[PDB]
RNA sequence: UUUUUUUUUU
RNA sequence: CUCCUCGAAGACAGUGUCAAGCGGGGAGUUUGACUGGGGCGGUACAUCUAUCAAAUCGUAACGUAGGUGUCCUAAGGCGAGCUCAGAGAGGACGGAAACCUCUCGUAGAGCAAAAGGGCAAAAGCUUGCUUGAUCUUGACUUUCAGUACGAGUACAGACCGCGAAAGCGUGGCCUAUCGAUCCUUUUAAUCCUGAUUGUUUCAGGUAAGAGGUGUCAGAAAAGUUACCACAGGGAUAACUGGCUUGUGGCAGCCAAGCGUCCAUAGCGACGUUGCUUUUUGAUCCUUCGAUGUCGGCUCUUCCUAUCAUUGCGAAGCAGAAUUCGCCAAGCGUUGGAUUGUUCACCCACUAAUAGGGAACGUGAGCUGGGUUUAGACCGUCGUGAGACAGGUUAGUUUUACCCUACUG
RNA sequence: GACAUUGUGAAGAGUCAGACUCU
RNA sequence: ACUGAUUUCUGCCCAGUGCUCUGAAUGUUAAAUCGUAGUAAUUCGAGUAAGCGCGGGUAAACGGCGGGAGUAACUAUGACUC
RNA sequence: ACCAUCUAGUAGCUGGUUCCUUCCGAAGUUUCCCUCAGGAUAGCUGGAUCUCAGGCAGUUAUAUUCGGUAAAGCUAAUGAUU
RNA sequence: ACGUUUCCGACCCGUCUUGAAACACGGAUUGCGGAGUGCUUGUCUACUGCGAGUCAAAGGGUGUUAAAACCUUGCGGCGAA
RNA sequence: GCCUCGAUAGCUCAGUUGGGAGAGCGUACGACUGAAGAUCGUAAGGUCACCAGUUCGAUCCUGGUUCGGGGCACCA
């Protein structure tokens, strides 16, 4: 027989993620001296919708 | 089929005469792994290619020709005698009686 | 498509085409298959008869 | 598809397939410990 | 432990 | 100050090689033959008996009735003695049937088995002793190509068994009861070889057996295709045509009876003689480099075994009416509901609502409702792909300007 | 699963006669 | 993966085939390893993982979900019984 | 899918297989084969000739034999049957 | 004589086939092309040379009408067990 | 039509190589009960479907006959 849709999904062609308008990856700050020996203050500049 | 355990018959060895023989059943010996045929078969089987010789799968015989191996008691010379096919075979069994109630 | 169809129609004609060959006349001279003891005695007798 | 075909739309074989099945065969309930509606807590 | 029924009128 | 950039795991994981398990995810291949088409069924595939079989032998069909893949240390060999099946007549318990006795008893019994041959101081029954069911080579018969296997025959050489002996004995009274190459395995020689010389293991050889091919002269082998393909086949099926006519339809002869009495007005059982190809079968002759395969519509012509009408004869013919029969196809034999239907059934009229042929008339005349590709649904069946004269829905109907015929 | 990559220490048990094997 | 808006429901069966969970389980298991015999090839024996086999679960997993007799004040039927 | 090559792929199957005269002239039968549209095998046939110059014959006669079919029989065995 | 007319005869060839004029297939007409071959290996047969021998290989020598012809083999093939 | 399966007390079902015919319900008898039913103790019961054969003896093993039941009966 032929390959099934599940098999075809692995080649990453028409099955790639649609990320043209994504606003970035959700990630905490990299661990560093401030976070390890105190705290650092940041300002929440925006709340936005990620496609 | 019942066959006596001892039989007086011609001895093909040194005696060249009729002598007593102890009768047993011949059993096929174990196959040696260094026989030329086994060596060739193992070498052929090893590798890629799958099975290389036929496998028999259409057994039809329900019996075997029993071979009586009879060893002379005077020189240990051994004879092999095949008998006809039989379902049941016994050596030196109880001889049949006559005119007895069941 | 039955195809057994045995018959003996033209076989006698074929056999007689070249004539039925009768056995030769020297077949009665050979001593093949004669008793071994008799043949042995005959050999001994023939070996010893004086030519003259 | 392993489920395709037939004069009736039926799977024909158990939908629960083992974990180590091949790439083209691992379809359905993979390594399912159980099946059917869950009655109770789980 | 087990323990079902009793035709109608008088 | 510290040559661990900060954490987690850590000689485990991962990696390389080998080994085992799973592995229609994938690959390659197979999925016997015969066969009154194939399939299903069966084995008529190796095989023995009687018959077919037509008085040598031989002789076929999926012809007829049966049998074979076993069984036997005796049910082989041999010596001896005896006679079987059955009948009659007698004898406590004893009876139709227990055992004993005497007569008769050509085999009417038995001989492992199927059938057929054969057998009476035996080939049968009882019993004694035995292993010739042993070793060896040739010749021959059967099948037959005069090949092989299997089976058997008559001898020859050895060693034996029984018998007093002549004699008999190589398995079974005879006709069936079975197996090549390669490989494995066993037995045999105080054997041959391993080629640098030797010894011992090991291995390989010469000879005879066993392990099996039952499709039995002997490949290692599951399905489906309606998504299908190729080479062919009218050697072979489905539609027409051809032969046959069991079946279907129609018509006769004798009369036992029905018909109030009366076999023949009208019928006619038990029997029996024919006719027809508008039924369905049997066959496989033509067609598979194709004869477009149901029904209806339309339109001709033909046949009658005559429904109606014309002319008549006979009635269980006093008349609307009705029945039988003769000469008779000139002329008619309709409108509809249901169903794709041919058939079928009903409603109504009618003089009548007769039966049939023409490639089951008629698709380059139509239609396409059914059947009969590919899509799809249900029931049953199948593990599955899929199957189902089971039901259901949708599914391309090409070409005449040629010859003839016909119309002008 | 085995072998190699695979190094450095402890505790227990078992083999031996300081070694090996395992956990 | 199956089913296929909403509404109302989704019964019984884990025997079979699957899938899955525990493993003490010497039941069965390859290579490797170890021991015995032999002068050696080699022979014999022991361990010997996963799997299989034992046990449990699971059907909105594949699927499946019966027969025969008698019986009621007319008959018929059969609530009932075997 | 398409293009080239392996590739003039194999075919027990279908089709074709090109001058004249003369002479001879068949078979569809046996056995074995996964054999039944095919092969091998014997038979039938042609050619080359060679060795010789009376023993043969799809015919009769004589002599001797084999058979269990037609007819016959069941008042003879077996099996029916008035 | 491939002209005409008379009398008799006269179905279209090839092919598979038990059976073809066939309502079996190929063939509208003409020209040209078009199909048992090459080689290796066997066997029999015919002819030629020599004959218990025969043929000689690769090679060498020679050859200028020099890819030819001519000469040449302790040994090789077949045969002689 | 073909291929299988079965036939056993009044009903439903076992049964052995072939040497017994059984299990349950039903029927009959006695007991307990005022009486019936449950309960207790006893008894009798089958065409081994029919036939022929095989052996010492067959319901059984083999063959045939009758009845019932199951599956297949496909192309076009
Ligand atoms: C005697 C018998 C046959 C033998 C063997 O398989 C026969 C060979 C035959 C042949 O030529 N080639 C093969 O590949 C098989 C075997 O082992 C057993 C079945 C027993």
């Amino acid at each position: 027989g032929r390959r099934i849709r599940i098999q075809r999904k692995g080649a990453g062609g028409i099955f790639k993620s649609h990320n043209k308008h994504r606003k970035g990856a959700s990630k905490l700050r990299p661990l560093d001296y401030a976070e390890r020996h105190g705290y650092i203050k940041g300002l929440v500049k925006d709340i936005i919708h990620d496609p | 089929v019942n066959v006596p355990k001892a039989r007086r018959t011609f001895c093909d060895g040194k005696c060249r005469k009729h002598t007593n023989h102890k009768v047993t059943q011949y059993k096929k010996g174990k196959e040696s792994k260094f026989a030329q045929g086994r060596r060739r078969y193992d070498r052929k089987q090893s590798g890629f290619g799958g099975q290389t010789k036929p496998i028999f799968r259409k057994k039809a015989k329900t019996t075997k020709k029993i071979v009586l191996r009879m060893e002379c008691t005077e020189c240990k010379h051994k004879k092999q005698l095949p008998i006809k096919r039989c379902k049941h075979f016994e050596l030196g069994g109880q001889k049949k009686s006559r005119g007895q109630v069941i | 498509a039955k195809s057994k169809n045995h018959t003996n129609h033209n076989q006698n004609k074929k056999a007689h085409r070249n004539g039925i060959t009768k056995p030769k006349k020297h077949i009665f001279l050979s001593m093949k298959g004669v008793d071994a003891k008799f043949i042995k005695n005959l050999r001994f007798s023939r070996k010893n008869n004086k030519r003259q | 598809h392993p489920h395709g075909g037939g004069n009736h739309q039926h799977i024909g074989h158990p939908s629960t397939v083992r974990r180590d099945a091949s790439a083209g065969k691992k379809v359905g309930l993979i390594a399912a410990r159980r099946t059917g509606r869950i009655r109770g807590g789980k």
